[PDB]
């Protein structure tokens, strides 16, 4: 006896996912409505007429057993019912594989012709015949609950116009997460790949998460948001596993933007639920090192990190190649503070005795979060007193609440 | 009374018909296919009765 | 179909039944021979069965030819 | 194959004349041999890409017997419109592809 | 616009045609993993469903009376049961050995086909199947390093005849160490692109697992699967995740991970020969590695990826500025002199940022001033976050 030799190269599934399949019609150029586009479209139409006539002729004299509805009706007969869901363990040959049922028992079965052989990889969910356990299909895995959590289904309502004073900060983030997607020609004509990674660092409340919210609002790519504290897991290896799985979902939904908010919280915070101590966090860090810049080729995945403590990060994590741009978010100055106050009071109904200039110097170390909290609390004071107009006394009592006590 | 007697004799044959599994629907699929989880026996892709 | 054209390129209300006549028990009440026929039945034709027909005239008897059994 | 390659796309009548001359002189049985398939190819190469210059040649090919005539005329007609994209010409080829024979008859 | 009306008429007729074509052709749907109907050999599948019977995977345990003509085989059918069966008439007695997986029937459980050993699907995916787009021409300043790496991990497989003749046993392991961005993984990616043997990429964080004995187990199946091939390469990126030195801190500090390193050490150089595997380890913290792992026979070659010199930095600048639309007179030698101790990753960012200053200015060609501003932004302004100062102490 000799071992069977597969004809397919490798044991992984085809990288391409969700294509147009048989409808991959050519990109006829130009899009302008002129003669050669009409001429080009006619050629596509002509061959379809040839294709339509040829296929009809064959099926016309094909046997009654061999028909498009009959063969599909037959396919159900070979599959049978129910269709047991198993797990692919190993691909022994082109038409042979080892599968395991939910009971933990493995069977050496035969892969039928109608199964999509390009979707077969070990660990994938396969559909097996109830009687003979033969592979009769591949179950498209439903979206994991972990996939749904990262993905931001609805873009946040915060836009770049809602950000005040971060003109340079907004500009830098666009060239790494927005400009490469909207205008890739600028990079290609220049011969440089876009800046790989970006990190937003500064004092708390400076607008780091807000700029990512603005980025997520005006992006055509899938946005995945993960807090650094979410990467601390209860069991050994799940920390690295979650980081590995987070960047796998990003690769599936390419192009994608991965926002690792509060990245420093993975190390600056110690929890007893994390079985391994600082050593398990380091292994999680090393896994994140591989994902940002490692052996595996990276698709159109852009990484945004935010932290108010950049001195506590591993310098190897934010090294160039992993995080190219380090955008600083300073505390707002006088011009920015007035802009932030006008931004958060635009929908307000201010009184004639309320001046924003006095509120600018509420505190020397005033941040955007403090300004928004001052306004939000000031409106709450008016809501308590059953009013729609916010007075200076309402703002005065606002400062003593959020800033003090 | 005749219906009660007739239903009683037919019940004995009916009670010998094998019972039905209890499963949990994961998601519905095309061609009236449903992914279920039989309680001890893992997942299945099952048909849907015409009713 | 040819090749595709490319870019360039009154039941009657009655029926006469011969003798013998395969006649339903329901046809009995609705079956009656023509008045002008030379023969007239003794008992009413709606009775059915074998009926002997009276002869009004004395012309040549156009009988029926017996059929040999299979 | 050789004389077709020297005079490819030239419509040289001298090479054309002999290629027909050898073809119909041969007996029907030896036309079953697959080395006779190279004779229409030499004829086809001699008219490679010319297009409308084969009807006179296609006229001579009707005399040749079947199923080689089916093979012969298909080869030269295809070579006549090589690199032309004529959707009308590929209309007839699939018409040949539509009728399936239950080998010897379907060599072309 | 005079053809706008005629475009949509033929576009709609076309779209109707594909919908019509797909009706007869089929291939609609795929959620149940159905291949296109052009590949449906239903005649063979019906015969396959009958002629080829399903086989349960079982492991042979003990062969009873192998010498005699009635050899009985004890098999472990996973979670089902244990059976004492005999071989089928279509399989040689010498083809089934104790401890190997076999295929058995559902009626008499007689062994029908020997099977490959069970290997974790995670370990199987750890082998490289698409080679990276990095060649040795994309690595600058690492000339001497690259020859040492190739002559151990590439030359013996390519031209084995020049080693057997002289009785040479080439080194079977290379450790790449250096500060981050120095090109450790870049050179490994170049190795995988050029190599023709099997390349397996292992990340040290992938060997950290929830349960006790998994990391050692995955290492065992990693080398078990590597040994099923004539020549193999295993790349251990960031070995320091599991390669840390053993210690006793009272409690069980890193005891499980140390066992994973001990198993890896055992496979590299233990009682049994390793095979034809040439391992490749990359780490930015080689000072933390275990002394037994940093020993010849496990890591024979210690290739250091130090910071590039002036000639090396100039070479890296040319590699990354090859496709740039730079000016005619860009002084790359000057640029290399403005970043004395800078990794190759910084030089790439300098090249990328240099084109960014020009793209910002709506200029299609990057001047030398942009590279000068890029060095200030990358080498100088971003020097606060530089990993070089701390990591040269570790290397
Ligand atoms: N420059 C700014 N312009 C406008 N609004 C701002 C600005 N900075 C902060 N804000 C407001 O502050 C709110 C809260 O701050 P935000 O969540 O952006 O903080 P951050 O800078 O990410 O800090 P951290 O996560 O460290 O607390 C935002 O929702 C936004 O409305
Ligand atoms: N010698 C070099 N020549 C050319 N480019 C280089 C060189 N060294 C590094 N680079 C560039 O810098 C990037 C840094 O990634 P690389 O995989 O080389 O880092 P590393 O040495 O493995 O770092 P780490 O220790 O953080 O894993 C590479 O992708 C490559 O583009
Ligand atoms: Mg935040
Ligand atoms: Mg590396």
């Amino acid at each position: 006896y000799e071992p069977p030799v597969p004809t397919r190269v490798g044991k992984k599934k085809k990288k391409t996912k969700g294509p147009d399949a048989a409808s991959k019609l050519p990109l006829v150029t130009p899009h302008t409505q002129c003669r050669l586009k009409l001429l080009k479209l006619e050629r596509i139409k002509d061959y379809l007429l040839m294709e339509e006539e040829f296929i009809r002729n064959q099926e016309q004299m094909k046997p009654l057993e061999e028909k498009q509805e009959e063969e599909r009706s037959k396919v159900d007969d070979l599959r049978g019912t129910p269709m047991s869901v198993g797990t692919l363990e190993e691909i022994i040959d082109d038409n042979h594989a080892i599968v395991s049922t939910s009971v933990g028992s493995e069977h050496y079965v035969s892969i039928l012709s109608f199964v999509d052989k390009d979707l077969l990889e070990p660990g994938c969910s396969v559909l097996l015949n109830h009687k003979v356990h033969a592979v009769i299909g591949v179950l498209m895995d439903d979206t994991d609950p972990l996939v749904t959590v990262m993905k931001v289904e609805k873009a946040p309502q915060e836009t770049y116009a809602d950000i005040g004073g971060l003109d340079n900060q907004i500009q830098e983030i666009k060239e790494s997460v927005e400009l490469p997607l909207t205008h890739p020609e600028y990079y290609e004509e220049m011969g440089i790949k876009p800046p790989k990674g970006v990190i937003l660092y500064g004092p708390p409340g400076t607008g780091k998460t807000l700029l990512a919210k603005a980025v997520a609002n005006q992006t055509s790519a899938t946005f995945l948001r993960v807090v650094g504290s979410e990467l601390i897991q209860k069991y050994l290896g799940d920390g690295p596993k979650l980081v590995r799985e987070l960047f796998r979902v990003a690769e599936e939904h390419a192009p994608s933007i991965v926002f690792i908010d509060e990245i420093d919280a993975i190390g600056t915070k110690r929890y007893d639920s994390n079985s391994g101590g600082e050593r398990e966090i380091q292994r999680t860090m090393l896994e994140l090192l591989n994902q940002l810049d490692g052996f595996d080729s990276r698709g159109d995945v852009k990484v945004i990190m935010a932290t108010n403590r950049i001195e506590t990060l591993d310098p190897a994590l934010i090294r160039p190649g992993r995080i190219d741009r380090k955008i600083e978010f300073p505390l707002p100055d006088e011009k920015t503070k007035k802009r932030i106050f006008q931004i958060h009071t635009s929908r307000m109904t201010l009184a004639d005795d309320v001046t924003l200039d006095d509120l600018i110097m509420a505190k020397d170390d005033l941040s955007g979060a403090d300004i928004k909290a001052i306004c939000t609390e000031a409106g709450l004071m008016a809501l308590r007193e059953r009013r729609m107009k916010v007075t200076n006394e309402d703002f005065k009592k606002s400062k003593e609440n959020v800033l003090y006590k | 009374l005749n219906a009660k007697v007739r239903l009683l004799r037919e019940e004995l044959q009916l009670l010998q018909e094998q019972g039905s599994y209890v499963g949990e629907v994961v998601r519905a699929m095309d061609k009236k296919k449903v992914l279920v989880k039989v309680h001890p026996e893992g997942k299945f892709v099952v048909d849907v009765d015409k009713n | 179909v040819s090749t595709a054209v490319l870019s360039i390129t009154p039941e009657p209300n009655f029926q006469l039944l011969d003798n013998p006549a395969r006649v339903m028990p329901a046809q009995l009440k609705v079956l009656t021979m023509p008045e002008t026929c030379r023969y007239q039945p003794f008992k009413p034709l709606s009775i059915g069965g074998i009926i002997i027909l009276k002869d009004t005239s004395e012309d040549i008897e156009e009988l029926v030819e017996p059929v040999a059994a299979h | 194959l050789a004389c077709g390659m020297i005079a490819v796309g030239s419509c040289n009548g001298d090479v054309t004349s002999t290629i027909l001359q050898t073809i119909m002189e041969k007996s029907e049985t030896e036309l079953k041999d697959t080395y006779a398939r190279w004779l229409p190819l030499g004829l086809g190469l001699n008219h490679l890409g010319k297009g409308e210059a084969i009807e006179a040649i296609l006229a001579a090919l009707e005399v040749v017997s079947e199923p080689f005539r089916s093979f012969a005329n298909t080869l030269v007609d295809v070579c006549a419109y090589a690199g032309s994209g004529n959707v009308l010409k590929v209309q007839q080829l699939l018409h040949i592809c539509s009728e399936h024979f239950d080998a010897d008859m379907g060599a072309h | 616009s005079t053809y706008s009306r005629q475009i949509k008429q033929v576009e709609d007729d076309i779209q109707q045609l594909l919908k019509k074509i797909n009706e007869l052709t089929g291939i609609k749907e795929s959620d149940t993993g159905l291949a296109p109907p052009a590949l449906w050999d239903l005649a063979a599948d019906k015969q396959t469903l009958q002629s080829e019977q399903p086989l349960q995977v079982a492991r042979c345990t003990k062969i009873i009376n192998a010498d005699s003509e009635d050899p009985k085989y004890i098999i472990n059918v996973k979670q089902f049961a244990k059976f004492v069966v005999d071989l089928s008439d279509q399989v040689a007695p010498t083809d089934i050995e104790e401890g190997m997986r076999v295929g058995v029937d559902r009626n008499k459980y007689q062994i029908h086909i020997p099977l490959p050993p069970k290997i974790d699907p995670t370990v199987t995916m750890m082998q490289v199947e698409e080679k990276p787009d990095v060649t040795y021409s994309d690595v600058g300043g690492c000339k001497e390093q690259i020859e040492k790496l190739r002559e151990v991990v590439e030359t013996p497989l390519l031209h084995p005849e020049r080693f057997v003749n002289l009785g040479i046993e080439p080194p079977k392991g290379v450790l790449l160490f250096g500060p981050p961005g120095t090109g450790k993984t870049l050179c490994a990616r170049a190795v995988a692109n050029r190599t023709d043997a099997c390349f397996i990429r292992v990340i040290g964080s992938e060997l950290v697992q929830k349960y006790v004995g998994e990391g050692a187990r995955m290492v065992r199946e990693l080398f078990e699967m590597a040994r099923t091939k004539k020549a193999c390469l295993i790349f251990f990126d960031e070995i320091d995740a599991i390669g840390g030195a053993r210690f006793d801190d009272g409690a069980g500090g890193d005891n499980e991970v140390q066992r994973t390193m001990l198993e890896l050490i055992n496979q590299l150089d233990g009682f049994d020969p390793r095979g034809n595997i040439k391992v490749l380890m990359a780490t930015n913290r080689p000072d933390t590695l275990d002394p037994a792992l940093m020993r010849p026979g496990r890591l024979d070659r210690k290739i250091e990826f130090s910071l590039p010199d002036l000639e090396g930095r100039t070479h890296i600048f040319k590699i990354h500025a090859r496709s740039m639309s730079v000016e005619r007179d860009i002084r790359f030698e000057l640029l290399a002199r403005l970043c004395p101790n800078s990794t190759g990753a910084e030089i790439r960012s300098v090249c990328t940022e240099a084109g960014m200053f020009a793209i910002r200015a709506r200029r299609k060609i990057a001047t030398e001033k942009d590279f000068l501003e890029a060095v200030n932004k990358v080498i100088k302004s971003y020097a606060k976050f530089s990993a070089t100062p701390r990591y040269m102490t570790y290397n």
